[PDB]
């Protein structure tokens, strides 16, 4: 007999409502035949969901717990903990499909921020339950809280780590645990702490940061794009950033950023801005949160995080145990080829986005040619993707950033060449399929190479073109500086109110922005062919690192010049 | 005595009196109940209300709540008494019978009215133009509507209705603030997005072209200041916003935008006046008022329309009021105080009358 037809047993007196465990098979947590099973302090927390029962009562958004049974598992029998299985996603991949679907347009801003809101009412609400009972939490985040299908209701599914009210915890995540939590007892002000910063996560997406804590709150970026821009010209959210004081970023405030005793309880927290603004009806939240379940998932994003300088430094990391593994005779031939394929991708992403200072990168760079060079002096199934992820990097547009792309991509399909053909000499032959593949390298190394002639012919004649552009500049690039300075030096700005009260101020910088088209009034037509040029150009250059550093350096000469030239065209409509 | 003119819509109210140049009280159709407030002081005590909107997509769907903005809009906002004058109202495009009859009863029943009429939107939007024929683009905070009207009468088999308009445009500007680290959730910060969105906000010629400029420099930034001091800085969103009027799927919806609606209501009508509509196309309503929007409209549809077409596009400088500057100046008139439903005729034949009279 397998387990799974094996019956189940009650260790104690079960709670009044509790099922007949006669016709109950088995299919951390097991799922029974629908009702769930938790495998010391296992019996405590039972004991704190009957107190919480007697004392506050049963509750929607927390967990149903029947009883400590004895159940079937890994050729044993276990004390386990009965509950209702609480049928839909965990609190992580809920709140990440609720805000994919709202950048795609399926919900609107309202229906996102209000279903938030009406979370946050319900842990609060949760919290407010406990603290009833004198009982703490300790341990509230997305992996304590699971969503409803049915209901679209959140449920807090864990009490192993509870406590009394004035003792210490039974323990705390410290990814999420308020700065009090666990030092010197714990508090309902700690559970409040630990509600935002679970929301905290959810919103910003703290998943795709593994450098950042939740518990740390937002930073504030105000004087600088508090965002990253994509290929196309579009902002991105950077998580944990905040670009502007709003309501939400009080309530981050006004509760991860405060001590215990000033941070508002359960009940106070929904009294604030944040929570009382803006909210929709529950049915609605409801609905909202049903649709995201009962629709396709959101996964969780691989291959996303951004390359920073501590990232770099543990890939670097990895690649260090490889050439000591290599001193040692212990080398994995395998997962260092396929590891190398991933630093190749990292350093593209690198490339094409910002951070990583280039002295870093050059440094990375080296670090994966001393590994080829450890490799090479060291003398398929894991190398065939390697070659299909280039020869797909080969099937698209590409652009002058992709020039150092290439180059490494062809360095890495010799490597492999060389790798296969040099195992062949005093090892396993040449196989009929090594063969055919040893071609399908040596075709793409020559795609590689005609592609990669014809991207710097290209960029010879961009570099060519950038330079008679610049010299157009020279009979009003630092005249019309000056008097854009001079204008901004008034710091303008569309100020909020009435047309009444903004009157004296906007025909204010109406006469700013007319004496200094004025003062430009011979270069007006100038600057108007010069960006029609320029911006195209630019457009062709892009905004990512380049080889020729000098060709990067008038690059960005040309960027301000065209900034220049582009507001002054602009700067009557602007403003007057 | 002066003819009262009250336009209501789904986000803002129009009031004043016939014969006047500008509604003398504009202000928000929003109505707060505990846990009573119309219009600016409902939002200013917001804290302890909920705030409901009467008006859904130019429908009216609360009638209790529908008394209290024209109560509010009598006693307070124009402070006059609704017995001593004669009140001309606005209505949507296919206004189902039973809210005309319901709007009726309640003029009279409630606030006792010496006299009544109740007219299309859009079509007094057309008269404000000085014509009597033409395709009106009535574009608000909740709905959007393409109207063709050959001398005098609209075209009910040819009118399109597009749930596309402002509210969903300053909704989808606080989506895209939060992508350079502004977080907007609040109602309050919702009319300063949609203060942004009236200030910031353009309609580029030529998308494509504007995406690569706003890209390659920061040429196209502007700088807002918040109530509290606060200085946000914005970009390409400025023209992504209202370019949602063209291409819906921004929103999630898969529907035509403004000029190609106005293009099926065009080509839905009879052969031999679809050019008298497309030379005298008319906008109105306050999500029309974006600047750019008459040359990017006219290009839209130049592309749309055959080449033997002439296109021409009426853009109002204050098209915000257009629909109660045509209600004004209609109530001005000494030949159309022939038409008023009067307290005696509303007596006589009950609600139903408006069926025949409007
Ligand atoms: N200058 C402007 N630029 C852009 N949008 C504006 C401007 N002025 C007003 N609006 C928008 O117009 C909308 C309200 O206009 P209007 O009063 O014509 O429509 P409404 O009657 O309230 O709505 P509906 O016609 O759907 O009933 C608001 O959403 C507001 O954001
Ligand atoms: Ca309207």
């Amino acid at each position: 007999k397998p387990q799974t037809e094996l019956p189940l047993g009650w260790k104690g007196k079960p709670l009044s409502g509790a099922p007949d465990l006669e016709g109950m098979r088995v299919a951390h947590i097991s799922i029974i035949e629908r009702l769930v099973a938790k495998i010391g302090h296992l019996f405590a927390e039972l004991e704190a969901y009957k107190h919480i029962y007697k004392t506050a009562g049963k509750h929607p958004n927390l967990a149903n717990v029947h009883g400590m049974a004895v159940v079937p598992y890994g050729n044993r029998y276990y004390y386990a903990l009965l509950m209702d299985e609480v049928d839909g996603w965990r609190c992580s991949d809920t709140l990440r499909s609720l805000a994919d679907s709202w950048k795609q347009g399926k919900i609107n801003s309202e229906a996102y921020w209000g279903t938030i809101k009406f979370i946050a009412h319900r842990l609060l609400d949760v919290t407010n339950h406990l603290a009833k009972a004198g009982i703490v939490h300790n341990d509230i985040k997305p992996g304590n809280v699971v969503f409803d299908r049915a209901s679209g209701e959140p449920v807090v599914i864990d009490l192993g780590l509870h406590s009394r009210s004035g003792e210490q915890p039974k323990g705390f995540t410290e990814s999420f645990k308020a700065p009090e939590l666990g030092v010197g007892g714990a508090s309902e002000k700690s559970d409040v702490f630990l509600v935002v910063s679970t929301l905290l996560h959810g919103i910003e997406g703290f998943e795709k940061d593994p450098e950042i804590k939740p518990n740390q709150g937002l930073r504030f970026i105000t004087s600088e794009p508090a965002h990253v821009m994509d290929e196309n010209g579009y902002p991105i959210h950077r998580p944990g950033i905040a670009g502007v004081e709003t309501a939400y970023t009080r309530f981050i405030t006004d509760i991860l950023g405060v001590s215990a005793d000033s941070r508002p309880d359960s009940n106070e927290a929904r009294l604030h801005e944040f929570l009382s603004d803006g909210t929709i009806d529950e049915e609605s939240a409801k609905q909202i949160l049903k649709d995201t379940l009962t629709g396709e998932m959101s996964p969780l994003p691989t291959d996303v995080r951004r390359i920073t300088p501590y990232y770099l430094r543990e890939l670097s990391d990895l690649l260090r145990t490889h050439l000591s593994s290599a001193a040692t005779k212990q080398l994995d031939m395998g997962v260092v080829l396929s590891d190398l394929d991933t630093m190749l991708v990292a350093l593209d992403k690198a490339e094409r986005e910002g951070g990583v200072d280039k002295d870093q990168l050059k440094s990375f760079n080296s670090l994966i040619l001393k590994t080829y060079s450890v490799i090479g002096a060291y003398i398929l199934s894991i190398v065939e993707p390697s070659l299909q992820r280039i020869q797909k990097h080969l099937d698209q547009t590409h652009s002058f950033s992709d020039i150092g792309s290439l180059m490494r991509a062809h360095k890495h399909l010799e490597t492999l060449l060389e790798v296969l053909v040099t195992l062949s000499q005093q090892g396993q032959p040449v196989s009929s399929e090594t063969y055919s593949f040893l071609n399908r390298l040596a075709e793409a190394k020559v795609t590689l190479s005609q592609q990669l002639n014809t991207l710097q012919q290209q960029q010879e004649s961009a570099k060519a073109q950038l330079s008679i552009l610049i010299n157009r500049s020279g009979s009003w690039a630092d005249v019309a500086r000056q008097s854009l300075q001079r204008f901004d030096s008034t710091r303008p700005v569309v100020k909020f109110g009435t047309e009444q009260y903004t009157a004296i101020h906007r025909q204010m910088m109406a006469a700013h922005a007319a004496i200094t088209l004025q003062e430009v009034s011979e270069f007006t037509d100038d600057m108007r062919n010069f960006t029609a040029d320029s911006i195209p150009l630019l457009i062709q250059l892009g905004r990512s690192s380049l080889m020729d550093e000098h060709l990067v350096e008038q690059r960005e000469k040309l960027r301000e010049l065209t900034t220049i030239a582009e507001r002054l065209n602009r700067l009557e409509r602007e403003w007057m | 005595v002066a003819a009262l003119v009250v336009d209501n819509g789904s986000g803002m109210c129009k009031a004043g009196f016939a014969g006047d140049d500008a509604p003398r009280a504009v202000f928000p159709s929003i109505v707060g109940r505990p846990r009573s407030y119309v219009g600016d002081e409902a939002q200013s005590k917001r804290g302890i209300l909920t705030l409901k909107y009467p008006i859904e997509h130019g429908i009216i769907t609360n009638w209790d709540d529908m008394e209290k903005i024209w109560h509010h809009t009598f006693y307070n906002e124009l402070r006059v008494a609704p017995e001593e004058h004669p009140v001309l109202l606005t209505e949507a495009p296919l206004n189902p019978k039973a809210n005309r009859e319901k709007m009726t009863q309640i003029m009279f029943e409630t606030f006792n009215s010496p006299a009544m009429h109740v007219a299309i939107q859009a079509v007094l939007s057309l008269y404000a133009s000085g014509r009597t024929t033409g395709i009106v683009l009535d574009s608000g905070d909740g709905v959007s509507h393409t109207v063709p009207i050959y001398e005098g009468y609209a075209l009910p088999h040819a009118i399109l209705r597009l749930d596309l308009a402002g509210r969903d445009l300053t909704d989808y500007l606080m989506k895209i603030l939060t992508e350079r680290g502004y977080s907007f959730t609040t109602t309050a910060e919702r009319e300063i997005v949609r203060d942004i969105k009236e200030k910031l906000c353009y309609v580029a010629l030529d998308f494509e072209q504007e995406m690569a400029t706003a890209a390659a420099s920061t040429s196209l930034e502007k700088s807002y200041e918040l109530p509290d001091g606060q200085v946000i800085a914005i970009g390409n969103e400025r023209f992504r916003c209202p370019e949602a009027l063209f291409q819906p799927s921004f929103l999630g919806m898969e529907s035509c935008g403004i000029h190609e609606t106005v293009y099926n209501s065009i080509m839905k009508c009879d052969v031999d006046i679809r050019k008298d509509l497309y030379a005298n196309t008319v906008m109105s309503g306050g999500t029309t008022m974006y600047p750019g929007i008459a040359d990017r409209m006219q290009k839209e549809i130049t592309a749309l329309a055959p080449s033997t077409i002439k296109t021409k596009i009426i853009a109002p400088p204050e098209r915000k009021y257009s629909v109660w500057i045509g209600g004004s100046i209609l109530a001005s008139l000494s030949t159309f105080q022939q038409m008023w439903i009067s307290k005696e005729e509303y007596d006589e034949s009950g609600p139903g009358i408006v069926h025949r009279k409007c």
